[PDB]
């Protein structure tokens, strides 16, 4: 993998109507997997994982792992990282979570579920000050019901 | 195979 | 003084939608996280975060489902981002060199 560099024309031209977006690390990243659970496993989700942790470096993030995390075990986690000092001197954040999932909720590998909704709030303008006005990217790579797709024809 | 996530 | 909403400046790109479930390949691992990273790759020097998750959503569109004699054979799947951005983001990578 490689990650073309922008040119310095092209910042110039665009840094005014955009987020800033220089600090080095542009940010912290956390790329949390789930892979085995009770729930299938989830064949490929290694070269998912190992494939997110290389793009973000490459994005210049400092990256952050979790592997195979109950529900309890993502929740306080993911507040421990959205707490960390580093967020004031960066200028934007990337979490990305890959598991098992319903709408609107993520699988730990106890078969317990985590609310979205709750995972949001712990980076929100209230509770993660440090990012106020700082773009904030987030992945999921999660089912959101058993409803599979047949597809249609085009007319 | 594909399977679903 | 200028004040904030409690929840803003934030991009969630979702691999399904609701109801729906999302494709993953032993090999190759979740056809989104393939297509997200080969679209990041290529075009984070030029494009930015929003518009590259719509050529994802282009690449998802346009892929189908490989397992003969199972309920997922030429299955589907499409991808959506939701944004509470207020600008462009740029990653603007490599810069200054």
């Amino acid at each position: 993998m490689q990650v073309k560099p922008c040119t310095p024309e092209f910042y110039q031209t665009h840094f005014q109507l955009a987020y800033r977006l220089q600090s080095r690390p542009r940010g912290l990243a956390l790329v949390l997997s789930n892979v085995h659970f009770t729930l299938e496993f989830r064949s490929g989700g290694d070269v998912d994982h190992s494939t997110l942790v290389t793009l973000f470096k490459l994005l210049g993030y400092d990256v952050h792992v979790l592997c195979d995390q109950t529900a309890q075990e993502m929740q306080e986690k993911l507040q421990n990282f959205a707490q960390l000092p580093a967020h004031r001197v960066t200028d934007s954040c990337i979490v990305a979570l890959l598991s098992h999932g319903v709408e609107g909720a993520i699988y730990g590998v106890d078969g317990k579920l985590l609310q979205l909704q709750e995972v949001f709030q712990l980076f929100d303008n209230a509770n993660c000050p440090s990012l106020q006005n700082k773009p904030k990217m987030f992945f999921i790579q999660a089912c959101r019901g058993d409803e599979t797709d047949r597809g249609v024809d085009q007319q | 195979v594909d399977v679903a996530d | 003084k200028m004040r904030l909403p409690t929840r803003s400046d934030m991009i969630c790109g979702y691999a399904c939608l609701k109801g729906t479930a999302a494709m993953r390949n032993a090999k190759r691992g979740s056809w989104y996280i393939e297509a997200l990273a080969q679209v990041f790759s290529e075009r984070a020097c030029d494009m930015h975060v929003a518009d590259m998750l719509v050529k994802v959503n282009a690449l998802i569109k346009d892929r189908e489902g490989y397992a003969p004699g199972t309920e997922f054979h030429r299955c589907k799947e499409m991808s959506e981002y939701c944004s509470t951005l207020c600008r462009h983001l740029y990653l603007f990578p490599g810069h200054p060199p």
